[PDB]
DNA sequence: GGCTG
DNA sequence: TTTTTTTTTTTT
């Protein structure tokens, strides 16, 4: 119903007023529609008013356009009349219209990117996001709508206003006080936790710490290690629970039997989870990997996790732009959307932990203005802290927690924090 | 650019490829063919898209159906090796 | 176009009044246009009034014109109609086309000039111009627009600026009586005023005071957060209106059908304007991201704001320096010049605040030289408003407001003035 | 290649225990082929083993088709022969084929979808779900891929991870005991191993020193120089186990008999390896580069390096990256990734050198940040030493070793050591 | 016989492991016999194993090239066929194919650079390479012999290496001696070393003065000056070998008589070599230049140098990188590492000049880190001596030079050393 | 029955 | 959009 949509654009004015924000020329086809909608776009631009019949005549003779296309346009401009109706048909008509074409121009864009991905390397072409990304274009157009919410309107939302006073939204508890007193209780289901640190300063230790935490309150805990073997993260649980250190693990201290006597005493313990521990290579996996493996382990094991912990943001795939395609920004930032989707998909805490750059290394203090791969991360992120063992901290057996950005409460109330980060069983302990 | 050996060359080359014309009027040089790279129009067998211009500085070939547009001696360094030899010898010989 | 402009010259007042100066036999044609603007002239020269159909039928009986003029100009008259179109792209089409044929027939005599230049001296027209006058002829096409406005004439618009300094035109009042008395009627449009707060002040404080007093005059204000979400400053908002204590909502003292009440007796209220919050990631949002909240709101949500205050200077992201430092001088140098631009742009009045020198936090008294934006806030900044809150000011409840730089009005006249600070209800009151 | 799917499923028990749990009948095709997958799989649902030709071809016999299906499976059923392929291509390519008939599957049902929902409600299917089923069909699809191990679990498995425990065979000793004292046992096979000071320090000395040190354990050493020529590091070498000096070398003080007499003596001993030494022009090598050195080297004597030294990865050229497409970030870590992945899977100790900047040239200490070249290479870095040399420790021939990336053990518990290095013989020597 | 060499590369592991390292794309036929060959080459780079006769169809119907194409690669792929052969008739006549194609292609390369040569500039199809680098690709057509030099042997190969260590014909002596002291000999053939000093300290007094002194000592050097002219570097090596002050030259205080007596007996010494000074303008030389003058020397000249001089480095251009697209540090690092190349091809000791910073001038002491325009020039530099001045040592007609990279020796002993230079005579003299 | 840049 | 060298400048 194009003739009608344009019909009530350049004859009615609730109409315009209702639906003109959200046109685009892309709902068009590119026959006449989309010519005549350019010169009413035109218009509208340069003047701030909707043009009349005699306006776009004049701007059609104004127009570089071939034959066919300016009689198109003129036939199409004749046709209009101002056919009387209900203004509560038209709209959610044209809402319907728009809903349409988008689903339609979405499925053009889905079926154009499988055809790109099929093609040789240095043939294919480049900036066309990949296959992993035809989902997130599809959840795009059906959120087309003729309602739009831009900013809080003040008496105008104040219901939902004082729902947001009474209520807060539930939160998966830590064990240790000082993150519950900094988060109001802990930390939501669907939610990007980044914990970034420093090279070799303790981000696997804290993630390992925070992994080992909540297997001890019963949660199903996933530790996606992308740098690390399975062992290795296996070890630094086992260090943080059996209360050994790495070292009287690797030099033989402790014996088989303290070993199984220990891992056995735990065992017993009705409030304790399941922690499965996969490895990726560097690289190797991405948003959908991490999908196929919760569906096998949902399938084949009975495992529905809730903390899925990352270790590393920065080695992952991108899952949406090819790889080395676009610079480290876009596609860690790309990378950061992919995790938070599939955290609020799975409603579990998804905990990872960035690189700050070279310039924060063994530097007091951290702000926003050090992240090394992508400055992004922050906006996609829900809560990130910092680590900052830089040069005397190490000395005394302790840390520094910067607290970067915190959705659950506020920054500036406990910014800086002393953390007593104990190496060798790979653990967080309190001052207090 | 050398034209007249352009258009003795590009003749033999595109002689091999099917539907070949010699469009030559009174002031201009062009050869009609079935493109090689595409095999031309899959529906119409007999539709010679490929087209050879001899008459400009360069002499080109361009393809109206998979868009083809080069140089004669990229054609020939890329389809007749055989021919691409000589033809960058008689080049040189009078160059 | 000719068509139009000749039926909107008979069948209209204000088209006529404001095109006709600027309206020439030469601009329109050598045939039926041409022509039936002959008669409209003759008409209008003997008769100074705006010819009729009828009598324009007349005088293209009693004229002198041979048979197709006669045809011509015949079907021309009964081709023009008194259709309403709207003035302005009424007047700017129209001097487009004045202003083509003008050139056209500018460069047409050019070529003339040169033609006749290249031929026999002895045999030459003697009343073409020169060669030497062709640069003028051109300059006579340049000038040519219906309307002349560039920049303000001092002695040619001296009676619209006493209107100006009158009507106050520039003028927003404050709802507080001292800073009317040291703004001389309150702050400018196209400005940027800045608060600076000494330690122990919040810059929020003062910044929703404000947005509260203005909505209370009824002005649209947009308050873009940064550090803060949409609902904890609409809370802020809602304690300042309401009167209600912001611990008070958070511990539930006041309950759903007080607030309702409320909340319906301010919408009762006329005087009262619309506030849009809208929230932003620290470092997110240069000042071109607001231009596109200001189209988006004022397309979607029809909402052209009068005041828009921005919630902290340091947080937000200067777009030239495109990197974004914690606290740089370059980049708060270069986000006020921005801010003021939106805001000389938007003609809106613009608020933000920063935090003052180390030195000036320790002295109650703040210095230019004292702050730690310095040459770069002092600099672009018509207002800046100094907060002073020492130990004995909080125990009585009020904080030493100091005026550092006043574009509006004399520094010196009311420098030092105690305001009545209440934290709990964000709000300003004033001493006697 | 349908064909090779169902060949290798009938005739390979190794391919059919890894792809029989992701395979349907919807992923094949609609004629000969889905029909044979669909007797494969009756026949393994009735008897759970693997069909034969001959049990194949009587089930269909028993099975009913129609005259076509029948014969296009008998002509697919007499075209199935072994044809022992790799088993990686093969099952990489069967996952490549499972998610492109995937994705194209879910193309097709998502278009269905669309089709549907513009029909009137009457006659549309109740079956077809809605459209917001569209997003998380096609990431259903998207999540095919061919992987049943799940992970570690921590508590199902610590029989097996203690056993790992005693797994010691990754660790190579160093010859020196402060060294292993620091590593928990030596370094690991895979691992990239950095030595990084300023110019002309001692890094090469190093090299030398511990490809001399490995030679002399049994292991087989492969330095390659990219500065210096063959004979020039062989020299070195020959100072470091001969032990005599560099410029007695150069000074004629060593008799050709006792240059014989020592190397026939190191000859005899059977604790001694095999080293090559091999140069390259700078700029111009790298993992691909050293992959055919590896294969050459291995083909033409029975040499497998244990040990890989890379006198020093900036002189290296990155084997995608150009020689200066991309910046320094850039292409030193892709070097650096390169190399890891070339030790990873030569399965060997990698060593190289790093460039220190200007700012620590002439420092008491070098810190991380102090890498001349991309800071990526202390990311993919395993145990990054720095050699620090000053004029007090030169009066003492003792040049300070600071652990800088301690990725084998606790990096600050022998934080700074001092070394015995003697620049005559180019040998470290151990302090006690 | 290229279908032989792709069959045996796929019916043959030990064919394969000799021929693959070597087998290029561009030594077959650019049709089949390359498209086939670019399958086999992916699927080796993709799964490191020799793929079959399937695997090569599949990869064929996975490919994007046309009908023809398609068609000559199916049928060149069904034509592949193992045959009775033996391992050398079909090394060595691969080879023979391996080496008439290299020599077709760089022919062709040839004639390709002549015909593009021979155009009128801005129209030359730049990334050509120029006529100057034409016999240098015929060399690399006639370095493909099946027959790459795996590396040196430390035990295997050491009669070899001894025989290095009395020949000393790398070793070039100075006539100083205590240069010859801090080298143990003198500077080697193939080096690169550098005289930093500043700006008007010396720099080009000390390369004049080492011309000289290599000019007595029966060499043959080659001064290459980038800022001065071929009279200006002539006029100071007169001074110099005269013992006639540069201001009696200037004054007239020699005589005709006197300059041809002092020429005539230095020319009837045996002990003297050639001295030969060549001008560029400034940016306007690089290495290939540099080989251009060494070709045109040997023939036009009959001149061979050995002690090849150029006045400043960082006054050529990199033959490698357009002109101002790198940042001075890689511009200047690629510089001095193909100054190195051209000095180790030609086996000639090469000295340069480089300034230091801007914070160095005027100063009593001048590290490494005040190189001035990249810290890569000391890594790719073999010897580096600092010329310091002051007041002082100015006044006593002394400068201190002090190693700052000495790759022949320890730089710790005799690190400052005081030369008598004497501006006047463009000499150094020793104090001892 | 031709058509490019 | 980050990253790294070098320089020059300026601000605190
Ligand atoms: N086997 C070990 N025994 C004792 N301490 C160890 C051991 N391995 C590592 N550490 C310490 O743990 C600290 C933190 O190491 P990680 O957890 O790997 O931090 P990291 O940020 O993951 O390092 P990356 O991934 O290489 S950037 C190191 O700085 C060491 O001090
Ligand atoms: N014609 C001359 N007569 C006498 N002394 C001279 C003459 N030319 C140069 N000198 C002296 O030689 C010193 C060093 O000369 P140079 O070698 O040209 O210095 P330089 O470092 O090469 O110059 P730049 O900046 O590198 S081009 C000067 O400081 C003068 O004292
Ligand atoms: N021929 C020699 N005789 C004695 N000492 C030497 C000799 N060559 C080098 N040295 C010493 O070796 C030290 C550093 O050796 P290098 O290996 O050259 O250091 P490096 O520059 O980091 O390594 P490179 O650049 O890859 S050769 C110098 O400071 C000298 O003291
Ligand atoms: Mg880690
Ligand atoms: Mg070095
Ligand atoms: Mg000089």
């Amino acid at each position: 119903m194009v003739e009608i949509i344009l019909s009530h654009l350049i004859f009615d004015q609730a109409y315009f007023s209702k639906v003109w924000p959200y046109m685009d020329s892309e709902y068009f086809e590119s026959g006449p529609a989309k010519n005549t909608f350019k010169l009413i776009k035109s218009h509208v631009n340069e003047y701030h008013s909707v043009p009349s019949i005699n306006a776009l005549n004049v701007a059609l003779e104004n127009s570089s356009f071939t034959e066919t296309e300016y009689s198109g346009v003129k036939t199409l401009i004749s046709k209009l009349a101002d056919s009387p109706e209900d203004h509560s048909w038209l709209v959610k008509e044209t809402e319907k219209y728009v809903q349409q074409r988008a689903m339609f121009n979405a499925t053009s864009k889905i079926i154009e990117i499988q055809t790109n991905a099929e093609l040789p390397p240095e043939k294919r072409n480049k900036k066309m996001p990949d296959v992993g990304a035809i989902p997130d274009i599809m959840r795009q157009a059906l959120s087309i709508s003729f309602d739009s919410y831009v900013g809080h309107d003040w008496m105008d939302d104040y219901e939902a206003r004082w729902l947001s006073y009474m209520n807060k939204a539930r939160k998966v508890p830590f064990k240790l006080r000082i993150l519950n007193k900094i988060t109001k209780g802990g930390a939501e289901t669907g939610t990007l936790n980044v914990l970034m640190a420093g090279v070799n300063v303790g981000k696997s230790l804290g993630l390992c710490s925070l992994a080992a935490d909540y297997l001890q309150l019963g949660h199903n805990v996933l530790y996606i290690s992308m740098e690390m073997a399975e062992e290795v993260c296996a070890k630094r649980i086992d260090a943080n629970m059996l209360d050994v250190s790495l070292d009287d693990i690797d030099d033989g201290h402790i014996s088989y039997a303290e070993y199984k006597g220990k891992m056995e005493k735990w065992r017993e313990k009705s409030t304790l989870g399941r922690l499965i521990v996969k490895q990726y290579p560097t690289g190797g996996a991405d948003a959908n990997t991490f999908r196929s493996l919760l569906n096998e382990l949902k399938l084949k094991k009975n495992f529905v996790p809730t903390i899925i912990i990352v270790d590393y943001l920065g080695i992952c795939k991108s899952c949406r732009i090819r790889v080395y395609s676009e610079n480290s920004y876009t596609t860690v930032k790309a990378i950061a959307e992919e995790l938070r989707a599939l955290a609020v998909e799975t409603e579990t805490v998804l905990w990872t932990a960035a690189q700050v750059g070279k310039q924060a290394w063994d530097s007091s203090d951290v702000n926003m203005s050090d992240i090394a791969e992508s400055a992004g991360l922050p906006a996609t992120a829900d809560f990130m802290l910092a680590v900052i063992e830089t040069e005397e901290l190490a000395a005394a057996e302790q840390q520094l927690i910067k607290q970067i950005k915190s959705r659950y409460g506020d920054k500036n109330k406990w910014n800086k924090f002393l953390m007593g980060v104990q190496k060798g069983n790979q653990k967080w302990v309190e001052i207090e | 650019s050398i034209p007249w050996i352009d258009n003795e060359f590009a003749y033999r080359a595109l002689a091999h490829l099917p539907k070949f014309t010699q469009v030559n009027n009174s002031s201009t040089f062009k050869l009609r063919f079935r493109c090689p790279v595409c095999g031309d129009s899959k529906t119409d067998q007999n539709k010679a898209r490929g087209w050879y211009y001899g008459d400009n500085n360069e002499g080109n070939i361009h393809c109206y159906n998979c868009n083809y547009h080069a140089p004669i001696g990229i054609y020939l360094k890329e389809f007749e090796p055989d021919l691409y030899r000589e033809y960058i010898f008689e080049i040189r010989k009078e160059k």
